[PDB]
């Protein structure tokens, strides 16, 4: 019921789907953010390699600084996911 | 690579749709109910 | 390198109606069968 | 009607004091969280080198990787701000 809108990527159209799944399992998992969070931090951590960082909402703003072709920013329904590395 | 940048969400839209909706409901509620015990009774 | 989470003191005006309009609707739907239940046997 | 509550810290008192400082003055100038946001991560990449990120907001969770004695998650009146460093 709540489908994927990416706001803005720099990012793979793979890892961005990818991302886009994550989420949607994570949320199958967990309803509150700081796990939704980390559930996805987690597992980007381990197919894509250290470090990466995430943030998940719906009313937040944020200031970042990331690598080359890994930021994305997106909502899954009404709430916002940041997701990117550095480190 | 290094890139620097921010977000803002946007959220808060369709909030009087729902408030209305909720008084919708609730008010279509209450006057359910009572027509079902003013059913209940009869039978 | 220390990993770790927050949360903000749930949560949103907005969560709340959306859940309300479910709790409603839900009960508003089985509040007409009911209804037509009594309706039926009248 | 926006005194400062520190939720969590893995940081310097002076440190402390000073993220406490910038969010302060970034709410002074700024609004919008994605601002405050900005202003506070670009001074704590000047005065205590890079590389910082910072989240702004009210309805967010997170899961994050930090630096030994980098790390802040404070609320400024109903506003929470993570602010941390990894690079």
């Amino acid at each position: 019921d709540r489908k994927a809108v990416i706001k803005n990527a720099d990012m793979s159209e793979d890892m961005q789907q990818d991302a886009v799944d994550c989420a949607t399992q994570a949320m199958e998992k967990y309803n509150i953010e700081k796990d939704i969070a980390a559930y996805i931090k987690k597992e980007f951590d381990k197919k894509y390699n250290p470090t990466w960082h995430c943030i998940v909402g719906r009313n937040f703003g944020s200031y970042v600084t990331h690598e080359t072709k890994h930021f994305i920013y997106f909502y899954l329904g009404q709430v916002a996911i940041l997701l990117f590395k550095s480190g | 690579g290094s890139v620097s940048r921010g977000t803002q969400t946007e959220g808060g839209s369709g909030m009087k749709q729902l408030e209305d909706k909720v008084e919708e409901l609730l008010s279509k509620n209450y006057h359910l109910e009572n027509e079902v015990a003013r059913l209940k009774k009869l039978v």
